[PDB]
DNA sequence: TTAGAGAATTGGAGAGTGTGTTTTTTTTTTTTT
DNA sequence: CACACACTCTCCAATTCTCTAA
């Protein structure tokens, strides 16, 4: 894959498919790795060396990136980030894992994924002002948390025992949209009462919160 | 090259998207055509079948059940998945080898006939020799067949053979050469008896429904009990004066109809039945509680025939099994000849009973054995 | 079951043309200057006859089928017979 | 996919409005051409480059901003011709199975996208400028280097004009600029239209006559000659007032139909019960009919009130017209009128002579005579429209063109009947031939009307020749006796009927004016025994089939139908041929029409034949049975 | 053809019922030509309905009243046809949004809610209530 | 030139499979009692 | 559980295509 000297020329694509295809994906990956490795603050201190070191000291599995720093240092990543946030956040997580395992080669024992979190995004929105124009875009809102579920286990990559034979169905990704139905067993074609393999299934923490407008920002009555 | 089989094509988005497939295949033919190789899948829906590219783009195969039991290939591709639910193993293996070669790439009518046919009368259509060879099901009715013919006997795959309302006087022994026969009906024919040697034929393991109603049979053979696969048995409107004494061996039996026959009393092993449905209406069972008991004299032969049934080809041993007298009565066994009769409630053996007679009429007499307390109870009843 | 057909032999010469000969014995046309209502009466009678013959079809579908049936042996033989005597 | 992405990236990038080409554009473009040449039969590289939109993003900017770099320009032109290759050429045919049809639709989608992109005037300006500075040189000065470039330029223009309109965006309303209209406007502003006129009029560059003919055909694809010839300065007020008036007419028709339906149903809700016995009407059994659909329906009772219509099986489904007509943009219509006028005055005779020479020499593709016949129809119709001058089309007025069109029409007729797997395509080719024949037959009438005794003389000569030779007379009967609604559209049936009406008009007037008895080894002739050949059941069956759409037919078409049927009835005494039950149902609709006053001729003819029928029926009741079938000589037995 | 119609299982001729209601409209005058005044009021006001008193129908023709009460689902549409035929035989170019509805009514209740029975099904009744 | 006998394709009857269902009381809390 | 709806598949035979004689 040749390095792409200009990510900015979409050449008629939209941002989502443009960053989904391999060339721009690798270019974004390398640009984010270089950003993490070489970004320095106003005093010349490498901020992300310190941040990754603190994260690995405390086993926290998550890396907060300042959007102001990203926009200042690497423009096109900040350009594509709010347009295709899921795709670029996946790529950023991969790149951050590469940098983290460069710094701490044994951190795979503690984690298998690094979550890149974005802070100080200028795209601030009021809850009353969210429209269909903001769909599938990275927004920033404010409010008071009024409800919280308990921390619940959710399927992320689920495996199913076949209802008759001993085969196990392949990894199916959970989507947040609907229940994943296994289909039919490829060994024998049965499609009966399948059951989750708890030991081979990968779970993730889930918590659904309800936020509302803060009572001092809502109008009286 | 071509393969005939049931096919099911599953687009692989469906499971993760939460959508469930049909769950069974559709009869089809697969063709490996080729300047560059294609797979053509054609069904009843499309003689002009769908192509699929396979030059470089087979994902993987599944082969755990290529022996063609609960089977498939589950051939995955970008993006579809192709399942082959029933074929023949050798041709399917050759087809899979050709598919693998085509994917390596560097080198190189679903006609059918139904299970079923019917003749409502010979003068409308005779059976002739135009039947399908592997026919599964046929009805013949109101035809003048005095005896069953090779025309239906030679059929290689019959599940159902029906001759009801024909004029059969006798039926053969070679009707039992039908391996998969599960339904045999001769309702309203002229049968004098069921075929004796037919009991130990393929029907011994295969027959699940037998109908001999409206025939002048006076008695079934004692080796009729060999038909232990049988679930449904219909014998009403006949001259039948007794069941076979070893009817208790018909452990698969669930439905029994023998209404308006000549039965005086039931066999002793009738207690071993576990029917769902029993019909014996108007059979003229005997009323009295008289005690005409057969006495033993305690001979060694009777004692041996009684006792050896509990520890059992030899024809004498088979006859002794038939004359076991229910293992020489259920208690205080002496010999297999101490025979009498008592009264039985038919809900002991069937959860649905047709009221055989009036005035309650839920009971009938049954052969019994009277060692000690049984004889005492019989004396009390008399 | 006996799924019916509007064919040349079931009904077209049995409940069809022989009855159509009799349908207009009691008709009530009034001639020149009244062609519109005469045609309305004619169409109603023809439609009623066609319905009682084959009730599965609409009237124009019945017409488009029977015009094809006009080429068949039984139909034209019955037509010539009706032209001649009975 | 990724290797194509790499080369597409290597082409360069756009910045604002300026394209910065990489130095390796030449080898990357050659690699793209190599991939396209080594395509799969599914045309995967075609689909992938269309998805990447490099034609819109790279090649058009390179073509428009680096046209001085001649090797790159030539390579880009060849690549663009390859990419704009029409889908029917890409796949050979319309695929019969879903996968190849999906690939066909993908390539067609990207072709439509290319056509959308190509409306920029800059691209056609560069193409016109390079073609102009090439054609500035003498023909003898050209070599393969320049002749092949002319071929590729004209093929690029042909490919871009050929593209079908997207089914999604063909819903444009009239008087709006479709993608084709914008493309024609781009050609107009670039001045490539004048270059096409030069190429058509040039004697030296006659080698490109077939190409230029195809360009002009695809340019005038959507237009109608008389409608186009009527365009002028004062059209905006006319069309505005016409639109308002037509809106009101449509509204009044809908209001009338709504009132009739409101009367047909009652003023009570549908679950308001009530049942009646109609004592006289026997049911399908012997019992009296029980009616449940309300008393209001028994005024116009029919037994098919509640019946589902029938599925016409696939084989019997009638052919439908392939496109609706829309009034294109007024600027484009004015430009096309001016193009057609100047082309007719300056180019048409030489171009048609050149194309006929090409067809004679047999250095043309398989069906280029279809373009020839199209050009005959369109430009002779445009000539007769507005200022008719036969000198502008005198190359076409020869009897040899009549012979050529008749031969082509008979050939297409035979091939339609035999090559059944593209019978509709052969029918369309035959339709083009029929329209060309119709325009010749109309042009001789216009020559008769015109004042010049010379053109009147030659009109008499060609009329004598055509009416003498037998095939011109027999072809109409041949077409009627094997026309099929299943295969040929109602537009074809309209054109056939109108051409037959015009032909019989001319022949009748000719024979009425003078005897001219010998015809076809000659034999005698008269028009009455010729008309008796139109007394067959099949031809009148076709005529009433066209009559069924009298509501939608043009007034001239209705006049043609009713005049032919009046000729067969009143003048040949063949009313029993037209005594039919289906025809009587059509007459019932005609008499029941609320707009029956607008069809005074049709209803009067219908009442004439109905009165004759009811006279015969009063005399003899077997006429009711005779209504039920089509007939042969029972037309005389009934009499 | 309307003259062949009879109400189902009723032996009442729809055409005869229509004619009887037409002569009722034409000739009843004495509530103290009555209903032609109501037709003119409809003509000038533009309201498509006609109120008619069942007692007037009864006093004019007992049999017509019995038919109306017993078989309203057919008789009331028959009265609609009658009144519209009269109204558009007169006033030939007046335009109405809908055909006129005849609205027969009894001045007082014929039955009460407690005494309604299955014998009264598909029968015209008048009841008082809140 | 019409139409009728044999072969192939399409319409739809029906056999088989899968899904969904049948005012009351005790306690708190803020405001008003 | 079990009795109605809802949906798919298969087979059967009725219609239309092709080739021949009246
Ligand atoms: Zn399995």
């Amino acid at each position: 894959i040749e390095s792409i000297e200009n990510l900015e020329d979409l050449k008629g694509h939209s941002v989502r498919e443009w960053v989904s295809m391999a060339g721009p994906r690798l270019e974004i990956h390398h640009r984010f790795k270089n950003f993490l490795r070489t970004h320095v603050d106003s005093h010349g201190h490498n901020v992300f060396k310190e941040r990754i070191s603190d994260m690995c000291k405390e086993n926290r599995e998550s890396l907060v990136v300042n959007y102001e720093d990203l926009a200042a240092r690497e423009h096109v990543l900040a350009y594509f980030l709010p347009e295709a946030p899921a795709e670029l956040l996946q790529i950023f997580d991969e790149a951050a894992l590469e940098v983290v395992l460069a710094m701490y080669p044994k951190y795979d024992r503690i984690t298998n994924h690094i979550h890149v979190r974005i802070s100080h995004l200028p795209l601030v929105e009021e809850l009353r002002s969210l429209r269909q124009l903001h769909l599938n875009q990275l927004i920033r809102t404010s409010g008071v948390v009024t409800s919280c579920t308990g921390v619940l286990p959710q399927l992320s990559m689920v495996k199913y025992n076949c209802n008759k034979c001993n085969f196990v169905l392949g990894p199916f990704c959970q989507s947040q949209n609907q229940e994943v139905k296994p289909g039919s067993c490829p060994e024998c074609q049965s499609a009966g009462p399948f059951e989750v393999n708890m030991e081979e299934t990968i779970y993730q923490n889930y918590q659904r919160i309800r936020i509302q407008e803060s009572p001092g920002k809502v109008a009286a009555g | 090259m071509k393969l005939h089989c049931e096919v099911e094509v599953i687009s692989r988005h469906l499971p993760a998207l939460g959508l469930r497939n049909r769950g069974k295949g559709v009869r089809a033919v697969l063709s490996l055509c080729q300047v560059r190789a294609f797979l053509l899948i054609s069904t009843l829906k499309d003689k002009r079948g769908t192509r699929y590219e396979l030059r470089e783009n087979i994902e993987q195969f599944f082969t755990k059940f290529v022996d063609e039991g609960k089977a498939t290939v589950r051939l995955k591709e970008p993006p579809v998945d192709i399942c082959l639910s029933k074929a023949i193993s050798s041709s399917l293996k050759g087809f899979l080898s050709a598919m693998r070669l085509a994917h390596r790439g560097c080198n190189v009518e679903f006609e059918n006939f139904k299970t079923k046919m019917v003749i409502t009368s010979k003068k409308d259509y005779p059976l002739s020799k135009n039947f399908p060879y592997s026919l599964e099901h046929l009805q013949t009715s109101y035809c003048g067949l005095v005896r069953v013919d090779m025309r239906m006997l030679c059929l290689k795959s019959l599940r159902k053979l029906d001759l009801s309302h024909n004029h059969i006087k006798k039926l053969p022994a070679t009707i039992g050469d039908l391996i998969h026969l599960q339904e045999l009906n001769l309702n309203d024919n002229h049968l004098e008896s069921f075929s004796v040697a037919l009991c130990h034929s393929t029907l011994q393991k295969s027959l699940r429904s037998l109908d001999l109603s409206k025939n002048k049979i006076k008695a079934l053979p004692v080796q009729f009990c060999q038909l232990q696969e049988l679930k449904n048995l219909k014998l009403d409107d006949n001259e039948l004066i007794q069941f076979p004494c070893k009817i208790g061996q018909l452990i698969n039996l669930r439905f029994l109809s023998a209404a308006r026959n000549k039965l005086p009393f039931l066999p002793s092993e009738f207690r071993n039945l576990s029917l769902e449905y029993l019909d014996l209406f108007g059979n003229t069972f005997e009323q009295p509680k008289v005690l005409p008991v057969i006495k033993l004299q305690a001979p060694l032969t009777l004692l041996e025939s009684s006792a050896r049934t509990i520890l059992h080809i030899p024809f004498h041993l088979c006859q002794d099994l038939d004359t076991a007298k229910i293992c020489v009565c259920g208690r205080f066994c002496l010999n297999s000849f101490i025979q009498g009769t008592t009264t039985m409630n038919l809900h002991s053996v069937a959860h649905t009973v047709v009221l055989v007679d009036n005035l309650g009429g839920t009971e009938a007499p049954i052969i019994s054995y009277f060692c000690s307390l049984g004889c005492y109870v019989n004396s009390s009843d008399m | 079951r006996n799924i019916p057909k509007l064919d040349a032999q079931r009904l077209i010469s049995e409940r069809g043309l022989p009855a159509l000969r009799h349908v207009f014995d009691k008709a009530k046309f009034k001639g020149k200057g009244h062609e519109a209502e005469d045609l309305k009466m004619l169409i109603r009678h023809m439609e009623h006859w066609a319905h009682r013959l084959f009730p599965k079809l609409q009237f124009e579908d019945f017409i488009d089928r029977v015009e094809y049936l006009g080429s068949k042996k039984e139909v034209q033989t019955c037509l010539k017979r009706i032209r001649l005597d009975l | 996919n990724c290797e194509l992405l790499a080369t597409c990236s290597a082409l360069g990038y756009l910045e604002g409005d300026t394209y910065h080409k990489e130095p390796d554009c030449l080898e990357s473009v050659k690699d793209l051409i190599r991939y396209l040449r080594h395509e799969d039969e599914t045309r995967d590289v075609r689909q992938q480059l269309g998805a990447a939109q490099i034609l819109q993003s790279d090649l058009l900017p390179i073509l428009t901003q680096h046209h001085q770099d001649k090797p790159l320009f030539d390579a880009v032109i060849r690549l663009m011709v390859n990419l704009t290759q029409p889908a029917l050429l890409c796949f050979g045919n319309l695929p019969k199975e879903p996968s190849f049809r999906h690939h066909f639709l993908q390539v067609l989608t990207y072709l439509q996208a290319y056509k959308e992109a190509f409306a920029s005037e800059k691209a056609f300006g560069v193409l016109s400028e390079t073609l102009y500075e090439l054609l500035q040189l003498g023909w003898e000065e050209r070599q393969e280097e320049d002749n092949l470039l002319i071929e590729r330029i004209l093929l690029l223009v042909r490919n871009i004009l050929h593209v079908p309109a997207d089914l999604d965006q063909e819903k444009k309303i009239d008087d709006d600029a479709s993608a084709h209209d914008q493309l024609l406007w781009a050609i107009h502003l670039s001045g490539l239209d004048d270059l096409l006129l030069f190429l058509a009029s040039s004697s030296a560059e006659e080698q490109w006559s077939l190409h230029v003919l195809e360009i002009v055909s695809l340019m005038f694809r959507d237009q109608n000659p008389e409608q186009l010839a009527g365009v002028g300065q004062g059209r905006l007020a006319q069309e505005r007032s016409a639109d308002f008036a037509e809106l009101e007419v449509l509204r009044q028709r809908e209001m009338a139909e709504k009132k009739t339906r409101a009367l047909q149903r009652g003023n009570r809700h549908s679950r308001f019960g009530g049942s009646y016995i109609v004592q006289g009407l026997k049911s399908i059994g012997e019992r009296d009919l029980i009616f449940h659909k309300g008393l209001h329906n028994l005024r116009n009772y029919s037994s098919d009130l509640g019946k589902q219509p029938k599925k016409v099986p696939k084989r019997r489904q009638a052919a439908r017209e392939l496109s609706i007509q829309r009034r294109s943009a007024l600027n484009v219509r004015l430009f096309l009128r001016d193009f057609c006028s100047e082309f007719l005055e300056n180019c048409y005779n030489r171009l048609m002579g050149s194309v006929k020479d090409h067809l004679l020499r047999e250095k043309a593709q398989q069906h280029d005579e279809t373009y020839y016949m199209w050009a005959l129809a369109f430009f002779m119709a445009f000539n007769r429209a507005a200022s008719f001058r036969p000198g502008l089309v005198s190359e076409t007025l020869s009897v040899r063109t009549f012979h050529f069109i008749e031969q082509n029409l008979t050939n297409y007729y035979e091939m339609m009947l035999t090559d059944r797997k593209e019978a509709a395509s052969w029918a369309r080719r035959m339709h083009l031939a029929l329209k060309a024949y119709q325009e010749l037959l109309a042009t001789v009438n216009e020559m008769d009307i015109s004042p010049d005794e010379a053109v009147r003389e030659s009109s008499r000569i060609i009329k004598n020749n055509i009416f003498y030779v037998m095939e011109y007379r027999e072809l109409f009967l041949a077409l009627f006796r094997k026309f099929d609604e299943r295969c040929q559209p109602r537009s074809f049936l309209r054109d056939l009927v109108e051409t037959t009406h015009l032909f019989l008009k001319m022949l009748e007037r000719f024979c009425r004016s003078r005897g001219n008895l010998v015809v076809q080894s000659e034999k005698e002739f008269n028009f009455l025994d010729y008309l008796k050949r139109f007394a067959c059941s099949t031809v009148v069956r076709a005529y009433v089939l066209l009559l069924r759409s009298y509501q939608q037919n043009s007034a001239h078409t209705n006049h043609c139908i009713v005049k032919m049927l009046h000729r067969l009835a009143h003048d040949l005494k063949m009313e029993a041929l037209l005594f039919q039950l289906s025809v009587f149902c059509l007459f019932n609709r005609l008499l029941s029409d609320p707009a029956a006053g607008a069809y005074k001729e049709l209803v009067t003819f219908a009442k004439y034949i109905l009165g004759k029928f009811f006279a015969l029926a009063a005399v003899n009741q077997k006429a009711f049975v005779e209504l039920l079938f089509w007939k042969n000589t029972a037309v005389v037995r009934e009499m | 053809l309307g003259q062949k119609l009879v109400i189902w299982g009723t032996d009442v001729n729809v055409a005869a019922c229509k004619e009887n209601f037409q002569r009722f409209l034409q000739r009843f005058i004495d509530p103290l030509p009555l209903y032609m005044q109501r037709l003119g009021e409809i003509n000038v006001i533009g309201e498509p309905f006609l109120n008619v008193n069942c007692e007037h129908i009864k006093s004019f023709d007992k049999n017509l009243y019995r038919q109306l009460i017993s078989y309203p689902q057919e008789v009331i549409p028959t009265f609609d046809m009658a009144v519209n035929e009269i109204f558009f035989d007169r006033y030939p170019d007046s335009i109405l949004e809908h055909q006129i509805q005849v609205r027969p009514f009894n001045a007082l209740k014929t039955k009460n809610m407690r005494n309604l029975n299955p014998e009264d099904i598909d029968q015209l009744i008048t009841i008082s209530g809140m």
